[PDB]
């Protein structure tokens, strides 16, 4: 054999090892071709869904989603415990590889061993292909490792007009790169190295921006209480007072929330929502070269005001689905809706406006009139936290190569890099087919929790009640499944 | 009369973490100092009774 | 050592008024919903009107609605249930129930009807 | 509201069958139902909730299904404790929970 | 200083998804289920290359002060907003059943977080 | 193998509490405010030097084996049962409304855990 079957972690001080073992299955892709592909074939009817590009025959590996790498214990294990995790190494091998022909005689194929077949597998660590695991897309492999997956097609976009393309746009041949060949003898194994990333955020803040303050003294700072003596002409007057514990609204603060981009609200109760189609013309949306883009998920944002749950954020939230959800056309309580509220110490509410400015200039023929402020970008002195990762979600994303960024810690959350996992690409050789076998290994540098916090700390947990099936386990049937989306920010730190 | 530094709220971000009431903000700013008068009870009971002792000696240093 | 009783109110006249009020004693009484529910004498179970732990949202099923309020003092563990225009069709054990929570992260819903109130009998007369 | 018999009966020992029938907002596009035993006089208790879940009090012998645009009960093992009214709650397609007409269980 | 970025992007900001693959992620499509009254109804569907307006983006367009409507910069189109055209849109109230959804212009625009620009 | 012993134990296993302080274990008191028909209520004492006859101990008496009621080992009575008698009681059902409590002595009782013998 070309390899062994290692799955399992191990928790050594500060240190995770995460140790999966998968078994893919890969076809042939566009016959062996490469194809333009665009939005016309499809119908195109939007400029906003106008696009080109080339769909090549080859497939891709992408571990990029969390479940790959941690098993629903060793994730309650690890949020429970711990303020922060990080990658360090990654060590990826691909062994047991086998490559079948087909023969279809009129009704029934047959399928048997080709020796003496090669598969073509390659890693670009220079990033020049396009690189589309930033985008959440699926054929990652399966949360479940009994599950055997369909290795997805890789496939690129670059510029275009419409659906005709233009001269700066880019035509990349995967067969250009050097690739390492493999028979059923054959296995390959590289290493890499994280580049440094700030530890994930995993804990909630106990308290709130504006709370900071000590409720026992007051400020040695004074403000403006009232600019009249009563009720008549000639009323103007100048008073002022201690801000204190009576009145906390107006404390001198150092540090401010966080940016804000409203979004649309929807309720979860169908019949507190308006009754027109919305849903498009009400949503958030950003523009580039004149095609409208939607604006998801858009920056952090909590969820909603505190005690306010069916309410969920138009365009703004991470939704994903439940096991065996349709398509299209899915109703509400088919998918999962993640909130982020846990961050709503520190940053606005996604509906809510961010504040109110001052328009004009009061006199006695004027008063003093103010405006809602919807939209409001960083100033110095905010703080705020990231969107948080899930079980479910991505765990990094490139950051674009670009003259500059802010933050670049990426908007569906996880760890942005530069030099993130390289892309892995792979085919058959040029009716035919291949299988194999992958181990994939990531190290994570843990932050340990330091509290001396008395009172005991909410933790994820199973809830306890009888039930059909357990939750995050098989059915009868045999198709696993995960029951929700489990996020980490449950212990809790001082702000 | 203003204040000389504050604490930067542990977060994933700021921007311009310099203190908007002036000053040096700081990750691990100067520690804080906490004091208090021991306490020492008055005289307690002649037989044990399990409640804290709520009657003390008035002190301050 | 969950514990719902209602006091609320006996023998009223028709066209009269009424308030019913709870008292929640041994769970957290601001989390959860709350709900009236009511079974006439010979009739099964009704449910009233239902109230959120922060009161965001207060829905009444239409046969009262317009003629109830709901309220809950969430320092004073007590839930309110408030009625004006009483008709003969309002006869019945009223009910201080909760729904379902598990004390998790928001999101998350469950649907029944965990700790029931013992009740309290409403008759609504003209003799 | 939610349609179900007015009465069942059945012999110590055997398993029977509650049904109670509901419109596709109701229950057969939603999955929220629930079931409760009452007796004269006490306070309802909870048996199943959502279709299939159970509270930890409950006892063993009561169960849950959802066959669609309808929901059931079964209960096991029938002794004289299990004498009872049982009840069908399901929250609609607007959140304002209905019940139906209550169906008493008759030990035979 | 950094290396002056003398290229064009091959690729557009919005554009860097696989085309070939749906998203594990789902939009919000249908909210009124149709014609009539009290219809409305939440409907999601699969983000992915059919409607490719709406996937979700882990990084934005930078930012923009607004322009009227002779070097030229059109280059830098692809990661960077126009300057004579909006930047986008936010909504303007919570909507209800008694009120429509609105929305208003970005006329400038600050830096949030995942901006990109050149 | 161990040494015999030639001594007499100064206390029984029970008489081990300290007189003078309360436990913080609470037990079963009252059943019934009062005498009449539907009196049940459930009142809880704590276990205390007033009572010791219900208070929690972590150890019991050996084996014993029931003889029909010369040297006499009255020395070892301390954590030992009296031959002549039984070992204790057992409840043998469940109460209700309907039926009362019963219990039943132990003619033969067999190791425990936590029994300590001479």
């Amino acid at each position: 054999s070309s390899g062994n079957w290692h799955c399992d972690s191990q928790w050594l001080g500060d240190r995770v090892i995460t140790t999966s073992t998968r078994t893919w299955a890969l076809p042939t892709y566009n016959n062996h071709l490469y194809k333009q592909i665009s939005n016309s074939t499809s119908g195109g009817s939007s400029n906003d869904n106008a696009y080109f590009g080339y769909s090549t025959p080859w497939g891709y590996f992408d571990f990029n989603r969390f479940h790959c790498h941690f098993s629903p214990r060793d994730w309650q294990r690890l949020i429970n415990n711990n303020w922060g995790f990080r990658p360090k190494r990654l060590n990826f091998k691909l062994f047991n590889i086998q490559v079948k022909e087909v023969t279809d005689n009129n009704g029934v194929k047959t399928i048997a061993n080709n020796l003496t077949s090669t598969v073509q597998v390659f890693t670009d660590s220079d990033y020049q292909l396009p690189y589309v695991l930033g985008s959440a897309h699926e054929g990652c492999l399966p949360p479940f490792p009994a599950d055997v997956f369909m290795i997805p097609q890789y496939g690129y976009l670059t510029l275009n007009d419409g659906s005709q393309a233009v001269g700066r746009s880019s035509f990349y041949c995967l067969e250009y790169f050097p690739s390492q060949m493999l028979r059923t003898g054959n296995n390959f194994q590289f290493s890499y190295e994280f580049e440094n990333v700030p530890f994930h955020s995993s804990y909630a803040h106990s308290q709130s921006l504006d709370r900071l303050m000590n409720p026992l003294i007051d400020q040695y700072l004074y403000y403006l209480s009232k600019t009249i003596n009563g009720s008549g002409q000639n009323q103007q007057t100048l008073k002022f007072s201690v801000a204190g514990p009576s009145n906390m609204a107006v404390q001198g603060r150092n540090y401010i929330p966080g940016p804000s981009y409203r979004q649309q609200r929807v309720s979860t109760t169908v019949t507190q929502n308006n009754n027109s189609e919305f849903a498009w013309p009400g949503a958030s949306s950003w523009a580039l070269n004149g095609r409208n883009s939607l604006m998801n998920p858009g920056p952090a944002m909590a969820s909603h005001k505190e005690g306010e749950d069916r309410f969920f954020p138009l365009s703004g939230s991470l939704i994903f689905g439940k096991q065996g959800t349709g398509r299209d056309n899915v109703d509400a309580d088919k998918v999962m809706i993640t909130n982020e509220e846990e961050i709503k110490t520190t940053n606005p509410v996604a509906t809510e406006s961010y504040g109110q400015v001052a328009t004009n200039h009061q006199s006695a023929q004027a008063q003093a009139q103010t405006g809602w402020v919807q939209n409001q970008g960083i100033l110095p002195g905010m703080v705020w936290q990231d969107r948080d990762v899930y079980l479910q979600g991505p765990i990094w994303a490139k950051i674009p190569h670009t003259d500059g960024n802010f933050h670049p810690s990426p908007l569906m959350g996880g760890f942005g890099m530069k030099h993130p996992p390289p892309q892995i690409l792979i085919k058959n050789t040029p009716t035919q087919y291949s299988t194999g076998q992958v181990s994939v290994e990531i190290e994570w540098e843990l932050q340990k929790e330091n509290s001396k916090r008395w009172n005991p700390e909410i933790q994820y947990t199973s809830n306890y009640y009888k039930s059909n099936n357990v939750e995050f386990a098989v059915n009868t049937e045999g198709v696993y499944s995960e029951p929700r989306p489990i996020g980490t920010r449950y212990l809790t730190r001082n702000l | 009369q203003g204040p000389i530094w504050a604490k930067i709220p542990h977060t994933d971000g700021n921007f311009h973490p310099s203190p908007l009431m002036g000053g040096f903000g700081m990750k691990h700013p100067p520690p804080q100092i906490l004091i208090k008068n021991t306490p020492v009870p008055a005289d307690p009971p002649t037989a044990f009774n399990k409640d804290k002792l709520n009657s003390f000696i008035t002190q301050y240093s | 050592e969950v514990q719902l009783v209602e006091s609320g109110g006996g023998l009223v006249q028709p066209g009269g008024s009424l308030r019913l009020s709870c008292s929640a004693s041994g769970f957290h009484f601001s989390s959860y919903e709350m709900n009236w529910v009511r079974q006439a004498p010979g009739k099964g179970l009704e449910w009233v009107s239902y109230i959120s732990s922060s009161g965001t949202y207060i829905d009444y099923a239409d046969s009262v609605k317009g003629r109830f309020t709901i309220s809950r003092d969430n320092p004073a563990n007590s839930l309110y249930l408030q009625m004006y225009s009483l008709r003969a069709e309002d006869t019945a054990v009223y009910y201080c129930a909760r729904r379902l929570w598990f004390g998790e992260l928001p999101y998350s819903y469950y649907y029944g009807m965990d700790v029931w109130g013992q009740g309290t009998t409403v008759t609504v007369s003209s003799a | 509201a939610l349609t179900q018999p007015a009465s069942v009966s059945g012999s110590p020992g055997q398993s029977i069958t509650i049904s109670c029938t509901g419109t596709s907002s109701d229950i057969g596009g939603y999955n929220y139902v629930s079931w409760y035993q009452q007796h004269p006089g006490k306070a309802p208790e909870l048996l199943i909730f959502d279709v299939s879940n159970r509270p930890s009090g409950v006892s063993n012998r009561f169960s849950g299904s959802k066959s669609g645009n309808t929901a059931s009960l079964t209960i096991s093992g029938l002794q004289a404790e299990d004498e009872a009214d049982y009840h069908c709650c399901s929250y609609t397609r607007t959140s304002t929970v209905i019940f139906g007409g209550g169906t008493k269980l008759t030990v035979l």
